[PDB]
């Protein structure tokens, strides 16, 4: 798993690698109400449920 | 003119600041951080290495009794055995068949190889810090180097810089550390003069050139076998060899915040904690008067594309009419949008192009070009790549940043409910007033 | 066998402690502290010394115009003057009577004498501690030397000693100090690159052997007088010289707690704060069984004189009956009285003499000699001298210490008044019951 702050991996005697996550989603921020909710849920799962 | 700014402790991300002085044109500076180093103060306690055992030849005395005296050498031992009858290759050694004795002795010294293979114990104290920067100044790159505290000042091309102090005192080293050929470990080594028979610290010395050695290994002499001449003994094996085979992972692979470790001298580099304030003093001859700079009178904005990825995913076109040929600065008036370009050249009646990056779903911002402002707006799409190899170049979002369509729906629901409360309350007020008056 | 004690941090006064182990005779030890040293950790910042000015020969060009170019040397200046007409011992210099010019220049360097007369600035950090002891052991004096923390142990005559850690962290040094030939001062020196024209720090360098020099003196050239050839100038005087004449008193004369100070290396000696714990390990071979020590069967105490002065002003005579010849230890069973002698010799039927010191006005204490107890009491007189040249060798007294005569008067007065309340109280109770029952 890749956390927000990033991951570092070392293999043998080689140099380490670095990875960072990037935003993606299957919803849309414009259009019908039920598609608006999905957009924010997939980015900030915990705050969306509390606020709603 | 004195200017003060604050920069976060992140390597590889450029930042910009605006300088504004009445009566003169505005100026924009760009800064980028390349390295930060911490270095503690160290003190030596003792060193350890392997040992050697010395056994001189036995003394065999037949038809008699022998004895031995005490000596001051480390781990000295003597013993006397009776009833021996040794043999050699040509026959028995001595004529007497009884009343013989044997004497044996041994002691412990320091190995010769300690000058090359050794480990050292240190005690650590407060560390210092240093930093190096790149600054874009009047169209040229210049470099500065200074200590990260307020007690140093440098001058490059008649500009004075002062950096520090840091906001945090976090360090990855504890009070006691151990160093061996490029590795640093955190370990609570035993006190001097209080060693153990089979662990780290059985042999101790103060310097590789010293003559005093402390030893706490076990040494017991045993009875020789029948018909043989030899000196058997029992002893605990060396503790330095054992440590090498089970020492575990080093500090480089376990430290937090992504710090790197080096040992000659001991250092820690590129720890991302805190932030660093910076102060700069700019001379008067570097400024240009408002009457000499060109003026721009008419503007419009259009945005053909936007994708809110971690890179520069935007493009913008601005139209302008200028009074004369010259140079101009570009600076953004909002915090959630960053613009790469620092300056442009303006002439006649034409257009200019810029690029930007942002995390907003719906983008609205202002752009300032030589003391005038223009309004831009557009809609943005999400990306498709899940993982990349470089950090983001924009800041995070707050609770107030919400798409315009989402805000519209909140307003209708909240307003509609509130009206029903408003109308119901008016009925109640009227009924009480009537009942009061009727009575 | 472990034993733990605590001694206060006072130099030149002996202390005693008692070791009691079942099955063996008691043993008494004596200890005295000779020196305590603190030493900080230092890092160097910069140095200062005098400066020198270099002026080459002037250039006189008649019927022409001169000009000069810029250089990078510190505090460089050049000027051009018009209308000159020099004279020499043989007559006028140049044929022209007009349009003459003169060129002048000067710059600043570092003096050669800086290798012998200079001052240095330092940063201070946490200090270490060390100590030296004298111990009376088995009838002989031995000495030990060790670091004042729990990380060091020494062995003298088969005994282990551990000293420390200390109970206070007070140090007389601040963060910034300046050192000059045996004197140490506390001073907030200006930062590197930020000197002043006439105070401490006009000239700065990183080490006595460096080639980089920073200077912030004022240097202005002036017009030459008519008919002469010379190069006049105006410059602020040296700031290092002024400091030597106005520096004031050093730390050795102003520091609190009576500390002494030495500078090679920088140390503080004999500051009286806190107390020091001590741990000692005694082998079994040093003890004697109770069956071999002599016994004492009858005791008495008589005291001919007592004056409660700062020195040993008491004398006592004790009678005894002993079973056989041998040694015995003596010890006090109260805190207000201290006894000088540690060991005595006993034989047959005889008497021994001892001396003591105390601050009590009325004395009562117990003395133990080889597992027996005796009771002594006396009245003491005050001294006649106002001032002495040494500290007291006894402890202070408390509120409960009062002479026997004074205590008796307090008891009689309080008892008498209490009776009056007690008698009056009983009459009230009797009357109250009669009223209750009769109604
Ligand atoms: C979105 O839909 C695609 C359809 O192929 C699916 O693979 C993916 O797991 C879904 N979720 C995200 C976050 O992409
Ligand atoms: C190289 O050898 C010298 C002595 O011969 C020793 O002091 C030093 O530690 C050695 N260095 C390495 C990397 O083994
Ligand atoms: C040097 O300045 C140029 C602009 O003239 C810039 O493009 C370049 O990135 C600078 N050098 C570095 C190492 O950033
Ligand atoms: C003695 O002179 C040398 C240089 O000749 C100097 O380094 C040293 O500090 C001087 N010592 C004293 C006590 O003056
Ligand atoms: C040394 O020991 C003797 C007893 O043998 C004692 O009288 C003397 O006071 C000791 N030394 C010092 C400096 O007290």
């Amino acid at each position: 798993t890749v956390p927000t702050e990033g991951l570092e991996v070392t293999w043998g005697n080689n140099e380490p690698y670095k990875y960072w996550p990037q935003m993606s989603t299957n919803g849309t921020a414009h259009g019908h109400p039920h598609e608006i909710i999905l957009y924010y849920y997939e980015l900030y799962p915990t705050m969306t449920v509390v606020i709603v | 003119y004195e200017h003060v700014t604050v920069i976060p402790n992140t390597v590889g991300v450029p930042y910009k600041t605006l300088v504004n002085r009445p009566g003169y044109s505005p100026m924009v500076l760009e800064m980028e951080l390349q390295s930060v180093t911490l270095e503690p103060t160290l003190s030596l306690d003792y060193i350890t290495c392997e040992y050697k055992t010395v056994i001189p030849s036995p003394y065999v005395k037949c038809c008699g009794t022998a004895e031995c005296k005490d000596k001051s050498l480390p781990d000295y031992s003597c013993k006397v055995f009776t009833g021996v009858y040794p043999f050699m290759w040509g026959g028995a050694y001595c004529f007497c068949d009884a009343e013989n004795t044997q004497l044996s002795e041994a002691h412990v010294e320091k190995s010769e190889s300690c000058k090359t293979e050794f480990a050292s114990a240190y005690r650590a104290h407060t560390a210092s810090a240093s930093a190096k920067l790149r600054v874009l100044y009047q169209g040229n790159n210049i470099t500065v180097a200074a200590y990260a505290n307020g007690d140093h000042a440098v001058t490059v091309k008649d500009a004075k810089f002062v950096v520090g102090p840091m906001s945090s005192a976090w360090t990855p080293f504890d009070n006691k550390i151990v160093v061996y050929k490029g590795d640093v470990y955190n370990m609570d080594y035993p006190p001097f003069g209080a060693g153990r028979p089979g662990q780290f610290g059985d042999i101790q010395s103060r310097t590789p050139e010293s003559k005093d050695v402390y030893a706490n290994t076990q040494l017991v002499l045993q009875r020789p076998a029948a018909g043989t001449v030899h000196v058997p003994y029992s002893q605990a094996p060396s503790g330095f060899k054992y440590w090498l085979k089970e020492r575990g992972a080093s500090l480089q692979h376990t430290a937090p915040f992504g710090c790197q470790i080096a040992t000659n001298p001991v250092r820690a580099v590129n720890c991302a904690v805190g932030n660093i304030p910076i102060s700069i003093d700019i001379p008067d001859a570097a400024f240009t008067r408002v009457v000499d700079a060109p003026s721009v009178t008419d503007m419009s904005c259009e945005v053909p594309a936007c994708t809110h990825s971690s890179d520069f995913g935007g493009v913008a076109i601005i139209k302008y009419t200028a009074s004369k040929k010259g140079k101009c600065a570009v600076h953004s008036m909002t915090n959630a949008v960053t613009i790469r370009e620092a300056d442009v050249e303006v002439e006649g009646n034409s257009q200019l192009q810029i690029s930007f990056s942002t995390a907003l779903a719906s983008a609205e911002f202002r752009v300032q070009v030589c003391s005038t402002q223009v309004h831009c707006a557009a809609a943005c799409h999400p990306p498709k790549d899940h993982i990349v190899n470089y950090p983001a170049s924009h800041t995070t979002l707050g609770v107030q940043d919400i798409s315009t369509t989402a805000m519209s729906w909140v307003q209708k629901i909240t307003g509609g409910v509130g009206l029903i409360v408003a109308v119901a309350a008016l009925i109640l007020i009227v009924v009480l007033c009537v009942s009061f008056s009727r009575h």
